[PDB]
């Protein structure tokens, strides 16, 4: 994404909330921003007009602003409802392209924050035979249902050969998140150690695995 | 109001090209209004395609534009989309859009069509490997059921008899164009037996593997 | 160029679309779903200046919002139209003005009254009827047919002077 961020916010019923969108000079420093609303399962749908308008259906709880190369959205009042993926939206001169921000997942809390349960495998012994590798990052039981894992070889940042899924709730409603770090066994067993990164809330999990 | 509906193949196999079509109704493809395509990988955000006016100009994502033709045809009252050179990235679910009022402006997407999941994977059709995930308070095990395709892949444990604390996670699309997911169980370390089992119809597969520690 | 924006506005029924269709497309519309509502926009020469018009054909139900006041408020002036062989939409005519007046916030507001479907042998407006209730607006009366395009351009031109005289 070519705007800006953060990952997850949320907030009790009732409170007010802020979600930050950072830019640069030839998007949000020369140009209005646009808010999408994107409940689960449905399309994203207009929510913030020119930094601070709002269309009909959109109650004045939600509120919009820009101040020089960054806009912010404000939701007061929360509810239940507002529980929803947010992205906003502007024209880059640069790109001359429509660009979005990454989205942030708001979530409206309804039962206590719950820190992550990590368990990192190694590859199984048969698929190591099929000259392939697959690092397991099992991540459990957490709330909000928003996570960030980072992958370490040793102590350097992986980024190939990732794969993670997005949240999704157990059987008892609390979330569960799985991540994957495909190795060839030359990779695997040379080094002497592969992390697994879960940042949850600002706390941070990590397990490490070794080749023995 | 102007109602999108997207059309076209749920899969696309490389070397073959994504193919779209935006159905327009209870509004004129002829209205001075921008009409884009956006495209959104699964549990990812949002990506802008590409624009078109009815006359025919067209502005394209920069990290597209080599790849990504937009047309529009007046007489179906409609306007399509095609994106070739495509890979397992391309994969995502594909929102055709109204917006850039010339009358009142809104912004890029006043109302949107309600998506189509394409898939592209140039991989025939093909059963899972089935790798166990073995344990070291409570413990966690499980079973990953690597490359395979197409979904689904039903996973049940112990025949139909392990219930309790089995997770299976959402499957992940890998670069290969095959997908993979995992299941686990959490227990005591009060140790025992647990296995998994794996059915995968579209090749006629179905697979049984013990997870032992 | 110079940007005019105009709004059609009128009962049911009346030719607000093949009006807006014809000034824009060049072409007779049969029949046309009275619930889309669209904007649309065309490069003209109007007494020798050259003018960006964007032109709104209202339809849908009758229904107010906020936002559709801002839609509304938008237009610069406003294409108020009835059928010579439709009594009812004439006497809606003042309705119509007062709403304009109202999201317009002004008791001047760049006007001109279309009396469409003139191709039609029956009338139940007369020509006289509606002139009056014109000059007593202080606005132009047009006489259109989109059928045959008949004073079509007339009465969209005749508007954008209107709002030239405005200011
Ligand atoms: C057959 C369906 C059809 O052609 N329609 C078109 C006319 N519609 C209307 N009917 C009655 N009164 C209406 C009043 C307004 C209006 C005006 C004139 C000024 C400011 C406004 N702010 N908000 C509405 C508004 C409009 Cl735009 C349409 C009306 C029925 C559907
Ligand atoms: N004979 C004739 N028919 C017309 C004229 N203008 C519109 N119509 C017809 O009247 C009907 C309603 O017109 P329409 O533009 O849809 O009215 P609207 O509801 O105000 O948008 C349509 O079937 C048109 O073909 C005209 O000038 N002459
Ligand atoms: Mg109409």
């Amino acid at each position: 994404s070519v705007l800006t961020q953060p990952p997850s916010a949320s907030g009790t019923p009732g409170q007010r909330v802020t979600i930050s969108c950072s830019g640069s000079s030839s998007n949000i420093g020369s140009n209005y921003v646009y808010w999408y609303q994107q409940l689960p399962g449905t399309a994203p749908k207009l929510l913030i007009y020119r930094n601070n308008q709002r269309p009909s259906g959109v109650p004045d709880r939600f509120s919009g602003s820009k101040s020089g190369t960054s806009a912010s959205l404000a939701i007061s009042g929360l509810r239940s409802e507002d529980e929803a993926d947010y992205y906003c939206a502007a024209w880059d001169e640069r790109l001359s392209g429509w660009v979005f921000g990454g989205g942030t997942k708001l979530t409206v809390l309804g039962q206590p924050k719950a820190a992550p349960s990590v368990t990192l495998f190694p590859p199984s012994s048969e698929e190591l035979q099929a000259n392939k590798a697959t690092l397991v990052c099992l991540i459990s039981d957490f709330y909000p249902g928003a996570v960030t894992v980072a992958w370490k070889a040793d102590s350097s940042p992986v980024k190939a050969g990732v794969e993670t899924t997005t949240p999704s709730k157990q059987s008892n409603n609390k979330y569960a998140a799985s991540s994957y770090l495909s190795l060839t066994p030359e990779q695997w067993k040379s080094h002497r150690s592969y992390s697994c990164q879960v940042t949850h809330e600002g706390s941070t999990v990590e397990k490490t695995v070794a080749p023995t | 109001e102007v109602q999108l509906q997207e059309s076209g193949p749920g899969l696309v196999k490389p070397p073959g090209t994504l193919s779209l079509t935006c159905a327009v109704s209870g509004g004129s493809i002829s209205s001075s209004n921008w009409w884009s395509w956006v495209r959104q990988p699964p549990g990812k955000g949002l990506e802008w395609i590409g624009e078109i006016y009815h006359s025919g100009s067209t502005n394209y994502n920069p990290s597209l534009k080599s790849r990504v033709t937009i047309s529009v045809d007046k007489s179906k009252n409609q306007f399509s989309l095609k994106l070739s050179s495509v890979t397992a990235a391309d994969t995502a679910v594909y929102y055709c859009a109204r917006g850039s009022s010339s009358w009142y402006d809104l912004g890029p997407f006043d109302y949107w069509g309600q998506g189509t999941l394409v898939t592209v994977s140039s991989a025939s059709t093909k059963g899972p490997s089935v790798f166990p995930l073995a344990p070291s308070g409570t413990a966690a095990l499980g079973c990953l059921v690597k490359d395979y395709f197409p979904e689904p892949v039903t996973v049940s444990w112990n025949s139909g008899a392990l219930t309790s604390g089995v997770h299976t996670f959402p499957a992940v699309l890998q670069s290969s164009g095959l997908y993979s997911l995992s299941s686990v169980v959490t227990v005591p370390s009060g140790t025992q037996t647990y296995i998994c089992n794996v059915n995968h119809k579209p090749s006629n597969t179905k697979v049984d593997k013990k997870v032992e520690p | 160029s110079t940007e005019y924006k105009l709004v059609v506005v009128g009962a049911c029924g009346v030719g607000k679309s093949a009006l807006t269709i014809q000034l824009i497309q060049n072409h007779f519309v049969d029949e046309y779903d009275p619930t889309i509502e669209d904007s649309y926009r065309k490069q003209v020469v109007i007494d020798g200046e050259t003018c960006l018009l964007d032109i709104l054909d209202t339809a849908g139900q009758e229904e107010y919002s906020a936002m559709r006041d801002q839609y509304m408020r938008t237009g610069e002036g406003f294409l108020c139209v009835f059928a010579i062989n439709n009594t009812k939409s004439f006497e809606d005519i003042h309705h119509y003005r007062e709403q304009i007046k109202r999201v317009k916030d002004s008791e001047d507001v760049p006007m001109v009254l279309v009396g469409n479907k003139c191709d039609l042998p029956s009338r139940t407006v007369d020509t006289k009827q509606a002139q009056d209730l014109a000059r007593s607006y202080g606005i132009p009366f047009i006489e259109t047919s989109a059928k045959t395009r008949q004073g079509v351009d007339d009465a969209f031109y005749t508007l954008v002077r209107e709002i030239r005289k405005h200011k």
